[PDB]
Formats: C-alpha cells, structure tokens, sequence
C-alpha cells in the first residue's frame, strides 16, 4: 500500500 | 548523571515520494514518545504501508529500515482525509514500538523493534559523516520530491475543479488546462524539478476562470 | 581560500500560524539563491504578505524582523491553489533580495535588504543560544501550529464536501458533523493540542458517510 | 494580508 | 542498537592554576577507560589531590565536583619529575572509578562515582549553555593559566640555573636577573597576561649570558 | 550583518612529534590576531622552523601546507628556555601573516598568506569529514606524541640529573638509571605507547635516590 | 595538596 | 631546524 503522506 | 540513554540516529518512517519523515531526532533521551498525523494519497485508499527508518540521509532507501507494517480497513475518502496518527514509542528498555491508528474507523497495527535492532556503533558514524557528505544531494532530493508532491496535488485537485465546473467552464478554457494536466503528468513522471514547475505554471496560467468558477 | 563568506543565522519568511520557515539555512556560503513554493489560507484571497526573518527560533515573533512587503493583485481561487513563489537571493555583495512571484498573475514585488542588516555578532551569538535553550518549547509551538493548521484544513474541507454532498448526506449526518465543526472551530481558537486533536477525531468519527459519498 | 502558507 | 549509552558532558580532574583537564569528552560511550600522566609542580612535594569533575567551561570553579582524595607518599623529587598516571574508568554499570597511582612508589588511592552522580538533565542542558555563551571568557581564561604556569616554569627554571652558575655568572649578570625574577614573581601573582609577559621578556632580555653558561 | 567572514578551517603550525598545533581556532571571524609562545626542543638549538597549516587533522602530514620559514639566531640555551612567541594575524581583507619573534634576541620572520590559499569549498568539506571520520586515529595518534614528547623530557632531564649528582650518586644506581635510559631511548624510537610507558616506569623505578639527590 | 601539573 | 616545542 501507498506510503502515509505528511501535510 | 554521568550517563544519558539517547538515541545515536534518528528513527522515522517513509512517507510519498520515497523520503524518510523523522518522529525522533537524533540524540533524544529515552524514555521518549512522539506522535504525528498522516494521510492518504489516492482517493478511495484502503491501507497504508508503515515503513519504519534509522538514520540522518532524505532518501529512504539511504537509511536503515527497522521493519513495515500496514494498517488496512481505511474507510472510502478522498484523498488527504484520513487522519493516520502514527506513534513511534521507546521505552526505559530501549524498545521502540511503532503503531498506526485511523482515528476514524478505530483500526490499529503496530511493530514492535528491539533494542538491539539497527545500526552499531560503527554504522552510526559512517551513517553522521554521509548525512554530512551528502548534505546537499538531500536537499536537492527532498526539494525534488515536494515539488513533485505539490504538483501531484494541483494535477488532482484541478482535475475534480474541471468536473464540479462542468458546464460553467468555456470548452476554450477546458482544452488548454486538460492538455496543461497531461504535459504536467507526464512531467512528474520525471526527476526534472524545472520541468515540473513549468508545466504547474502552464497550468497556472490557463486555469484563471476556472479558478473564478471554483471559488464561486 | 582562508575565508568563506557565511550566513550566521537563518534566513526566511513569515507564514501561516506565525512560524518561521526557513529558506537559507544557517552557515550558507553567499553568493546564494533560494526559491519555494507557497499559496493562500483562504478561499478568494488577493494578497499576502511576505515578512522576512532572519534567525534560528520557531516563533517568528522570536526573530529578527529584516522587512516586510505585500504581493496583491492574486485572482480569485480556491485556497492553495495560486502558486507564490519565494525567492531569496544573496548576491556576491551579501545584500538579499527577497521576492515573491503569482506564476498565474505574473506579478512581482520585492524587497532589498542591505549587507548590514540584521543583529551583529553579539546577538547572532545570543540568538544561537537561545534556539538551544529553548529547543524544546519551540519543538512543541510548531506542532501545535502544524496541528492547528491540519484543523483548519479538515474544517475548511469538510464543510465544502457537506455543499458538494448536499441532499446525499442523511440529515442525522449532516447535524453530527455540523456540531463537530463548531467544537472544531471553537477549539482551533485554542492553544491546546490535544483539544484541538479530540475535535478533529470527533469530526472524522461521524464524517464516515459523507467521505463515502465525497469519494463518489 | 495573510502569510502565507507553505504545504 | 537505538540507543547508546554516552557521557553528556565532560569528566576531568582540576590541574594546576584552576583549570579542567579533560579525561573523557562530551559524548563518549561507555564503557570506557582513559589514563594521563600527570605531575607535581613543586620540588619535593609529598602529595597531589585529585579533584574530579563534570562539565564543559575551563575553569574548575565552574564545573561540577564529583569528589576529591589526595594520593601521597610522593618521594623527593624535582617538580615535574614524579609520575602520578590518573585513570578515568566508566563501566558497563555507569560508573566511574578515577585513580591515581605513583608509577616510582607504587602507591594508590581512589574514588568511586555512582552513575547517578552530577548533573540531571536540566542541569546538563544549562551546561552546555554556558559552555558557548562564555566561550570567550574561558579561552581568555585559559590562556591566562597557561601564561602563568609558563612564567612558573621559567621562574623556577632561572633561579636553579643561577645556582648551578655560581660563579660563572658576572655580579652584573646576576643583579639584573635577580630583579627581573622579583618582577616576575610580583607579576605572576596577578591576573594581568600582558604584565607576566612582560616580565618573562625582560627576564629572557637579561639571561643571555646565563642561558650561555647553562647550556655548557 | 547577514553574512560573517568566518575561517573554515583551523590555522597553526606544526610542532615537535609532526602534531598541528591550532592557532587559530575553525569558524573565527577575521580580522582576528593570535599569539603563543614556543620553545626550542634541544640543548643549544640555533633555530626553529615554522610550518603553517590549515586544517582539521592531528596530524600536520593531514592538513593543508600554507608554507614555512626558519627564524634563525636563536642563542645558546638549554632546551625549552628559549621564548619564540608565534602570531597568527589575518586582517580585514582575508591575508594571514605569521610571524615568529625570539623574544630574547629580538629576531623576527614572517610569511605572508593571501586570502585565496589553502583549500577550495570542496576540500573544506572533505576535510571537515575526515576529522569526524577519524577523529579516533587522530586521538590516538595525538596521546602517542605527547607521550613521547613526556619521555623524552625525561630522558633529558634523569641525564642531566645524573651529571649534577655525579659522585653523591652509587655506582648501583647509576647503573640501572643508565640502563632504564638506554631502553627508553631504544622505545621513543616506537611507536609503541605502553612500551614507552614501561621504559618510563622502569626509569621512575630506579631513580628514586637520584631523585632525593636531585631535590637537595 | 596541589593539584597536578599537566606537562 | 626543529619544529617548536610547546610546553
């Protein structure tokens, strides 16, 4: 799956 | 105290783009516990990869990987809705503890990682002098990667603009940005910054009554 | 060569929550030059300010003011959509010029600021100090920024999703998340983190449905 | 005006 | 490994003139162990107290006392001639055994430091602090204490080589040598560089025809 | 100021052993002056040379070469009483002049260093790297010299000693001091640290009446 | 006792 | 000539 993406 | 237990390196997780996010700074005492939220970066995502790093390098792939889990049974949403708190936890052992939790459907998955776990003493140094070796292809790479990141968010978020406009946009405007988003897609498809940040400005500047229109 | 002509302290802008973000690093060999990538708060916005900050503190209350000016004339648009870049440029003489650039718009403005501006060597060395004495208390001030600002963006996106939804949403949803909204709202006037945090999770806790139909 | 806001 | 176990701040012994002398650095893991040889400053000195500390500033005064103990039963001997080893030894429990042993007599004393002994975390920190915001201050400092012991050295060193002279010497010789060590001596019993350098010149402007006469 | 003059690198020049001793200290802002005084390392020696070096190394083989020169005309004396005081002086536009002053004999040369020698930014960094990389091998390196140097000293010292005792010595004693010397001399030709500890020891060892004679 | 002398 | 000596 996708890795966490950080806002 | 004549001692302190701190970590020697770094310890985070991978995050879009292939870089490494840092919960705990080098140099931290322990007992320690860190905490951030994350996201998803498609639209209907399901799960998330936890990819758990040591080390002072941007790249992900630069530094020591500590193990990777994935937390699944993420609730339909949109793209960057999802709140993925993740929780990176050392206790007085030395044992790090990494757990992801959706603060919407409850779900959490963790990795436990031994003390002994990652680099020796050895590998911490030559780790610290690459970090300072290389300290600006770093930059270089995690400048790259957030370019590519804000690119990928204006190709998405201008895409479902188009379709909420729908009738409201002038087919004049709706040809130019269409082949705008297909040249930045394929842009981003490459390691060429300038090139990205060309085809955001083409973007940029075709996309001005359709951002008129968004924003009624 | 038995010199090198440095910067002693970090050099950047003002931005949301009043945190600085740095775009010449501290110890940076001049001639230099540096440009990112930063857009609006708020939907329809026509201006920002750019306040220029020379120093190693969080708060940019906390460092050296070097000026600031206004970029106007920004077309109406969705908050983050417009693209402002910032560029910071060191000549050979040590003076900065800071500009900040709409790439839909094509406006400019600048500021120029002289060789000799900013604090002297005392103070470059009680500043550096003091990013030290403080590392802590500026660690946790830009968390509860970060984390405010995540807030607000939930806030902002999920109302807009409760429009676009409209009658697709049950009106026992649409009271649950309206409420959360308003204890969102109310929290995000806070300085507290975790109340801040409680309200967002409360918030992604009954939005299930309406990210269902979002995602649709 | 407003800061602005870097993502 | 995490974690490493490492020294937070310096560990030394007070030497003479007030200053630390540093055994094991900031930053070391433990276990370790470091010996230096030191010595007596004056002739026919019986004894030498060992003063250990913790901490990163130059003078003793301004670090943390771990303890102190005497080694004596120190045989005649000129000054500097006496071989007194001293031993930092930090174990795998976190602490600290420093001894001092008499390479010609044999004799030994220590002390036992516990791991829990010097400054907490918070203390730590100020530490450091100061290390820099005085960083000036102690190399003045120290270069003061290396001047005056340096002055020492050449005080006792004339006066002995005057004796060996005897006769040798012309009466004219030996009055202006004997005058220029009172001044010395007046001097180094201030705080005043310049003046003790002054006086070590003129002492070195007047002993030509000694130093003659001492070399054959 | 926005920008610092600042040396990158340490400055000095190298003393007995091949050791780079530091005058002026990495990161200073020129203009900037420091002096030391150094002394001559055997008995009746005429001159010394001066070699300037850039760099982080314990080693001056390791560091950047900037030049060297002799300050002849130095008098007869016996080692260690000469005064020769070193200044390191970079002015306002970058140049390094060291000069080196007997301050008996009141000679003086210099050398004079433009802005633009020594190591280009690149080198800088490398440098930087390896003083890290082997800052192990450098504190070995470095506590090998100064052991040497100690028993050298000694070496020095006992013989003299033993000419100045003459007769009051017994012929016993004078016949393991002399053998403990012949070792000692045989071991500073090592490289071997605990060996010359040892020929250092067995000379304490012996000399213990030597030293009662000495001390009256 | 005096403090030692570092050589 | 010898390098200086450093006391």
């Amino acid at each position: 799956p996708p890795r966490p993406i950080y806002n | 105290v004549l001692l302190l237990d701190v970590t020697p390196l770094s310890l985070g997780i991978e995050t879009m783009g292939g870089v490494m996010t840092t919960l705990i700074a080098k140099n931290t005492t322990i007992p320690t516990k860190h905490s951030q939220v994350f996201s998803t970066a498609e639209d209907n995502q399901s799960a998330v990869t936890i990819h758990v790093l040591q080390g002072e390098r941007k790249r992900a792939a630069d530094n020591k990987s500590l193990g990777q889990f994935n937390l699944d049974g993420i609730n339909p949403a949109p793209r960057g809705m999802p709140q993925i708190e993740v929780t990176f936890d050392i206790d007085a052992d030395g044992i790090l503890h990494v757990s992801a939790k959706d603060k919407n459907s409850g779900k959490e998955q963790k990795i436990t990682i031994k003390a002994s776990s990652g680099l020796n003493e050895d590998e911490i140094q030559k780790m610290v002098r690459d970090a300072e070796a290389n300290a600006e292809a770093d930059r270089k790479f995690e400048e790259l990667v957030q370019t590519r990141n804000q690119g990928d968010h204006l190709l998405h978020s201008t895409r479902k603009q188009v379709e909420e406009a729908g009738d409201k946009l002038p087919a004049d405007d709706k040809t130019a940005i269409e082949s705008a988003l297909t040249a930045l897609e394929t842009a981003l498809k490459g390691e060429d910054k300038a090139a990205i940040e060309a085809k955001m400005q083409e973007l940029a500047q075709v996309s001005q009554k359709l951002m008129e229109i968004a924003q009624q």
